[PDB]
């Protein structure tokens, strides 16, 4: 509420489906990924639109809409 | 300017600096939605700048794919002097162009300092610093646009579809894109044709494939 679907692609071409809701953070976007991924959220990068998405911010403050496409990339740590 | 010289100006410009092709999913769309508008706005106070639209990049010899994914669209050839907002190898006005395709840049260097950037707010100087190669790098003028597809026109490689942002007046439609080997896009292409005609746009239609163009008489 209001829920919707994104999709998270990797460096290896794989496609991640997500339901999420624009009030979502980054912070549970990354949760998500580790659900399915097994990726702690402090080692992922989500890139949309040519910038990475900084951690307290929500989905809407990046204006991100229904079946956007997000690119995960890993980090080591931060 | 009637069929016979939009098609001189259409030849003239495919065959020196090149210029632009818009396909379509929704001809209607496109005519009702973004045609009409402005020529309403043209035959009133004034045309605006309001609609900006998706094109690639067509030149004779350059072996250009355009966006088809299911083989099946109609287009319009669009003249090269339409206002520009940015091209790129791989609900908007201009601003939102990414300078530099992120992830592509990352894939070709490695250098998570990318990521400390805004790709649609950073400097010159910063996407030097980055390191961001040339292919990876946006540009906003024509004239950088044949620049940058100068080298795979004289290959004679096959590229895949380019994007530019581009805000095209009714002056600006030269013709309707035909694809050949599609019926779906040969009725799509016949309404579209007749529809503008009928508001005094006579087109012709443009048979384009690697690099090549050709008019056609009906479709």
């Amino acid at each position: 509420l209001g829920s919707m679907q994104i999709f998270v692609k990797t460096l290896t071409g794989k496609t991640i489906t997500l339901e999420v809701e624009p009030s979502d953070t980054i912070e549970n976007v990354k949760a998500k990924i580790q659900d399915k991924e097994g990726i702690p959220p402090d080692q992922q990068r989500l890139i949309f639109a040519g910038k990475q998405l900084e951690d307290g911010r929500t989905l809407s403050d990046y204006n991100i809409q229904k079946e956007s496409t997000l690119h995960l990339v890993l980090r080591l740590r931060g | 300017s009637n069929r016979q010289e939009k098609l001189a100006q259409l030849m003239r410009q495919f065959e020196s600096g090149g210029l632009y092709l818009r396909t379509v999913s929704d001809h209607r769309d496109e005519f009702e939605n973004t045609f009409m508008p402005k020529l309403d706005a043209c035959l009133g106070h004034g045309c605006d700048e309001r609609y900006w639209s998706s094109a690639t990049f067509i030149q004779q010899g350059l072996n250009g794919k355009v966006h088809d994914p299911h083989a099946d669209r109609t287009g319009l050839i669009i003249s090269a002097d339409a206002r520009l907002g940015g091209f790129s190898t791989f609900q908007y006005f201009p601003g939102q162009f990414p300078k530099f395709d992120m992830m592509g840049a990352y894939q070709a260097t490695w250098n998570e300092d990318i990521f400390s950037v805004d790709a649609t707010a950073v400097s010159e100087q910063q996407m030097d610093e980055l390191g961001i190669p040339d292919e990876y790098r946006s540009v906003f003028d024509f004239d950088r646009i044949q620049e940058k597809m100068a080298q795979p026109r004289l290959a004679g490689r096959e590229v895949e579809p380019t994007e530019a942002k581009i805000c095209y007046q009714p002056k600006d439609v030269l013709g309707i894109y035909v694809d050949v080997d599609s019926p779906a896009s040969q009725s799509k292409a016949r309404e579209l044709q007749q529809a503008m005609r009928e508001q005094g746009f006579d087109l012709p239609f443009i048979a384009y494939r690697g690099g090549a163009a050709q008019e056609l008489a009906s479709v």
